[PDB]
C-alpha cells in the first residue's frame, strides 16, 4: 500500500463507426504543484492500440516497460508477429487487468486508471477500462477521474447507446473529445491546455496528434462579473 | 589410469576437458550455419535438411532473436541452443531492466559465456552440444560472434560452424582478402546465400532450405529482422547461378 506521489489526471475515450478516439493532456501534478509538462500518457503499442494512462506516474512509467517487453517477448520465435500473432488490443488489456488485479490484491497496487482502445483484428473497436482495483467495464464512451463526471456526459449525448456508434463519424468524434478537453481545461484544477489525442481506425490506422491546444476558450463575460452579490463597480 | 572421460569438470593429464570434446562432436555432426559480418551489421545463414516432402516448406524456423538487437544461429544439439537463447533472453531483459540500454552485444556475448563456460565446472550437468554464431548492431557498430561448447567466443569477420564448416571458412577468408574495405549488408546477404550453398556439398545426398537473417543499421535500423520474399529469393539465385 503506498500514496501517489505525481499524478495525470483525466483520461477520456469513446468509439466511432470505424475505430476508437482517446485524448489525456500532458500534465504531471505534484499535488497542488502543476510540475511537469511534457508528460505523454497515452501510450501506443503496436499500431492497433493505444494504452491511456492516469494516476501516479511512477507507476505508469513501469507499466509503460511492461508494455514494451510484452511487444518484444511476443516477437521472440514468432514468425507472424507482424501479422496473424501480433498483439491485440484485447489481450493487451487481458494482461494488465491481470496484473492490475493481482497487485490490489497483495495490498500494493498499482495507482492508476487505465484505457485501452483499440481495433481487433477482425475491424471490431476495442474500449474498456481497468484500474487500481482491478475493476473493469466497457460503455461507448469511457474516462476517468474527472472526466468520468464531466466528459461522459457530453460524449454520451453523442453516442447514447451501442446503435449509435455507426451513426457517429471521427469527425463528430473528434469534436466531442476536443470539447470535453475544454471543459476540463475549465473546471479540472489539475488540467493542463495541451494535451494528446489518437484516433485507431479501421481503414485509416493509427493516428497520433501531440501538442493540441485547447482553443476557442469564452472568457470574456468575466468583465462584466465583479463583486459577490452587492458590488457595483 | 583411464576414466578421465565419464565425468565432466574432471581435468584429464593433459589438462582437458573430455565431456566438452565429446560435446564438439555433436556441434561437427550437425548442419552448417555461418554470420558474415559487413560495413554496418551482421547477416546470419543456415542449413535445414528436408528430410522429407512431409515438412511444411519455410515453417520449422531456426534463427533466433534476443531482445531486438541480436541475432543467433546454431549447429549441435538444437534443444541446447533454445536453452541458450532462453537464458541470452533473460539474461538481455535484465540488463536492459537496470541500465535501460539495449544491451551491448560484447556484454551479451559475455553473458553466454560464462553460462556456458558455468556447466564445465560441475559434473552434475552436460556441457552445451552447439555452437552458437550470434551478433548484433549496437553504440558503437556491428558484431559477430561464435560461442563453443567450452565457453570460449572471440569477435570474427566471419564464422561458421557445422557439418561444412571448412568448406566455410574457406570461402569467409577469401572474401575477408578480397574485401578490406568491407563487404556490405546487400552483398553479404547474397554472399551468404553462396557460402551455405557451397557448404551444403558435405552433406549434398539431403534436399536443404534456406534461411538467412540479418541486422544493418542501414538496412533494418539496427534491428534484427528476417529475410524473405524478393530479397531472399536474389540470394537464393545468386547462389544457384554460382554453384555452376
Amino acid at each position: 500500500t503506498q500514496q501517489p506521489i505525481v499524478t495525470g489526471t483525466s483520461v477520456i475515450s469513446m468509439k466511432y463507426d470505424n475505430g476508437v478516439i482517446i485524448a489525456a493532456d500532458n500534465l504531471g501534478s505534484y499535488g497542488s504543484l502543476l510540475r511537469f509538462n511534457g508528460v505523454e500518457r497515452l501510450i501506443p503499442v503496436g499500431d492497433n492500440t493505444v494504452v491511456g494512462i492516469s494516476g501516479d506516474i511512477s507507476d505508469m512509467q513501469h507499466i509503460e516497460r511492461l508494455l514494451k517487453d510484452l511487444v518484444t517477448e511476443n516477437a521472440y520465435d514468432n514468425p507472424l508477429a507482424d501479422a496473424e500473432e501480433a498483439l491485440e488490443p484485447s489481450y493487451i488489456f487481458e494482461y494488465l487487468a491481470t496484473v492490475m488485479y493481482q497487485r490490489r490484491s497483495k495490498m500494493n497496487p498499482l495507482w492508476n486508471a487505465i484505457i485501452v482502445a483499440g481495433v481487433q483484428s477482425n475491424g471490431d473497436q476495442f474500449l474498456r477500462y481497468v484500474n487500481l482495483l482491478g475493476v473493469t467495464y466497457s460503455s461507448p464512451t469511457l474516462a476517468t477521474g474527472f472526466g468520468a463526471h464531466m466528459a461522459n456526459p457530453l460524449l454520451r449525448k453523442v453516442v447514447d447507446r451501442e446503435s449509435d456508434i455507426p451513426k457517429t463519424t471521427v469527425q463528430v468524434a473528434e469534436e466531442a473529445i476536443v470539447n470535453a478537453m475544454r471543459v476540463l481545461y475549465y473546471r479540472d484544477a489539475r488540467s493542463s491546455r495541451n494535451f494528446s489525442l489518437a484516433i485507431i481506425d479501421k481503414n485509416t490506422g493509427l493516428t497520433f496528434k501531440k501538442n493540441l491546444q485547447v482553443e476557442n476558450m469564452k472568457w470574456d463575460f468575466a468583465k462584466d462579473i465583479k463583486g459577490y452579490g452587492t458590488q457595483k463597480i | 589410469g583411464t576414466g578421465y572421460d565419464l565425468s565432466n569438470s574432471v581435468f584429464s593429464p593433459d589438462g582437458r576437458n573430455f565431456q566438452v570434446e565429446y560435446a564438439v562432436k555433436a556441434v561437427e555432426n550437425g548442419t552448417t550455419s555461418i554470420g558474415i559480418k559487413c560495413n554496418d551489421g551482421v547477416v546470419f545463414a543456415v542449413e535445414k535438411l528436408i528430410t522429407s516432402k512431409l515438412l511444411v516448406p519455410q515453417k520449422n524456423v531456426k534463427i533466433q532473436v534476443v531482445d531486438r538487437h541480436i541475432g543467433c544461429v546454431y549447429s549441435g544439439l538444437i534443444p541446447d541452443g533454445r536453452h541458450l537463447v532462453n537464458r541470452g533472453r533473460e539474461e538481455a531483459a535484465s540488463f536492459k531492466k537496470l541500465y535501460k540500454t539495449p544491451i551491448p552485444i560484447p556484454a551479451f556475448a559475455d553473458r553466454l559465456g560464462q553460462y556456458v563456460q558455468a556447466h564445465t565446472l560441475y559434473n552434475s550437468v552436460r556441457p552445451f552440444g552447439v555452437s552458437t554464431i550470434f551478433g548484433g548492431v549496437d553504440k558503437n557498430g556491428a558484431h559477430l560472434y561464435m560461442l563453443e561448447p567450452s565457453g570460449s567466443y572471440w569477435g570474427y569477420k566471419g564464422a561458421a560452424t557445422g557439418k561444412g564448416r571448412q568448406s566455410a571458412k574457406a570461402e569467409l577468408e577469401k572474401l575477408v582478402d578480397h574485401h578490406p574495405e568491407g563487404l556490405s549488408a546487400r552483398e553479404a546477404v547474397k554472399q551468404a546465400a553462396k557460402i551455405i550453398y557451397l557448404a551444403h556439398e558435405d552433406n549434398k545426398e539431403k534436399d536443404f532450405e534456406l534461411e538467412i537473417s540479418w541486422c544493418s543499421l542501414s538496412e533494418t535500423n539496427g534491428l534484427h529482422k528476417f529475410v524473405k520474399g524478393d530479397l531472399l529469393q536474389e540470394a537464393i539465385d545468386f547462389a544457384q547461378k554460382e554453384i555452376n
